[PDB]
């Protein structure tokens, strides 16, 4: 699974994901990625999410959407929206993975409850910061 | 405030299993798709196109589980799945179960601008990209003696 | 598309829905039936929802989850939730139908902004009310 | 304890219609809401509850889903389904199948008997095939009535 999240000069959010799914699926199983809230959301009014991680579980907890939810109705900072969702919900359904995000505010957050997450992010006219393990 | 931020999968990354060799090969990776993206956002590209262009170049780095270095599944094929949503229109489109289709992420993006639908499956999502003019590919293209030998691991 | 909503005496609820789609719809176009959040939700913790309507908007408003969100993080009534989604979200993304809703109270709401929606509900023990039109 | 059954929403036409042909409809929903109200009075789970009305909404001709699937472009059917356990968060859905009877049994059986949540066509079918769940072909899904309303579309 990959994935980008964007917020353009003009206030924009997208988001896109893409993925092989996991290794030795059955044919004609269908993860979370193509699933809109599932995989991937975006709102100008909240925030562009990709999602990577035990599929079911990112179904189940409409993950993407629900960071936007919880940020747009709930009053959560995107931090807060991140770590309920990646730290607390997810365990509690027995899903492992993370997502990255942006908010209408330009706040990035990179979650993830699992050994590593191949990951990047930059501001516009800044240096890229690269990662994989644990912070 | 324009930014970007990218994802090549979360799992159980082993450290004590990689070669520094190994870890930069996806650090060099991560860091010249994330510099397209800010290059693209600071020039004034769309958010939307972004993440297509940032998406496309995951897909076809063979280190990553999207396109080019997709997984097999138990019959030693290569099914994939993409969607990309706009936040501006909340437009959103999708591709699931697709294999003759090299960039997912361009399919789901067809269905995004050039159908009233936002989710495709199969071999209607395929036709439908192919009567759009999308390229034919076959799913030998995807493989990976890497992705293989996990497969071969996993049973 | 048909669909149920259900409040048991153990207070657990369940949702389903079903469908043939849309006549004339393109083979392997997906709406919003088999999509969890879309056309069908259900959480004790807040309600238990079946949609039916415009298959893309359900997809994009994520309909039978907004429900529950609407109402668990943003502490709307099931009125008011089914009120914005069906009333004020759908129409404003250009999206026409219903939906059915019970919460774990047992409060029940059957909004569409359509000519008409078969429904029908009914308390365990007490008469059925069923409707077609407005 | 509480059901509410749906039939699909859209633009039924009160001057089209006989008081009749209207009674055919309240008839049906009335029979399935009363089915799944003794259910829930019985102590049935909300689970065996909504699956139940749902198959028998799919059973029943009048509405779209199973019996009286409209037509695709094609002239064919394809159905969809999907059910959720709000106990456990639990979900199964079946998508694009032409050769189950009851997609929502099949749905059921992708939630019980698997963790994939959802499953498409001819991998939906061959899941629940594996299961002993029995292939239909979709001709029997057919009625004049949605067919006119095919022919009306176009
Ligand atoms: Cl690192
Ligand atoms: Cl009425
Ligand atoms: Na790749
Ligand atoms: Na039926």
């Amino acid at each position: 699974t990959v994935g980008a999240v964007a917020l353009d000069l003009d206030g924009n959010l997208a988001a896109a994901t893409s993925t092989g799914g996991m290794t030795n699926k059955l044919p004609y199983q269908v993860g979370p990625t193509p699933l809109v809230g599932a995989g991937c959301y975006a709102n100008n009014a909240s925030v562009a999410v990709s999602c990577t991680g035990t599929g079911e579980v990112f179904i189940r907890a409409l993950a993407a959407y629900d960071i936007a939810a919880l940020m747009d109705y709930g009053g959560l900072s995107l931090a807060e929206a991140c770590e309920r969702v990646v730290m607390e919900k997810l365990p509690a359904l027995g899903g492992s993975g993370g997502l990255i995000a942006i908010d209408h505010e330009g706040n990035v957050a990179l979650p993830f409850n699992t050994e590593g997450m191949y990951r990047a992010w930059g501001y516009a006219g800044d240096t890229p910061t690269t990662g994989i393990y644990r912070e | 405030k324009a930014v970007i931020a990218i994802h090549g999968g979360a799992g159980a990354i082993s450290r004590a299993q990689m070669s520094l060799q190994q870890e930069l090969r996806y650090i060099e990776a991560l860091s010249a798709i994330v510099e397209t993206g800010q290059k693209m956002l600071e020039a004034g590209e769309s958010a939307l196109d972004v993440v297509t262009e940032a998406v496309r170049l995951l897909e076809e780095c063979p280190l990553f589980n999207a396109g080019i270095g997709a997984v097999f599944t138990r019959d030693e094929t290569h099914e994939l799945d993409a969607c990309v949503m706009d936040g501006n229109t909340l437009k959103a489109g999708a591709v699931a179960g697709v294999s003759h289709l090299r960039n997912p992420v361009l399919a789901a993006r067809l269905v995004m601008e050039q159908s009233p639908h936002v989710m495709m499956i199969g071999e209607g999502a395929e036709n439908f990209a192919f009567a759009r003019g999308m390229e034919r590919v076959s799913p030998e293209i995807f493989s990976t003696s890497l992705r293989y030998e996990q497969l071969l691991a996993a049973r």
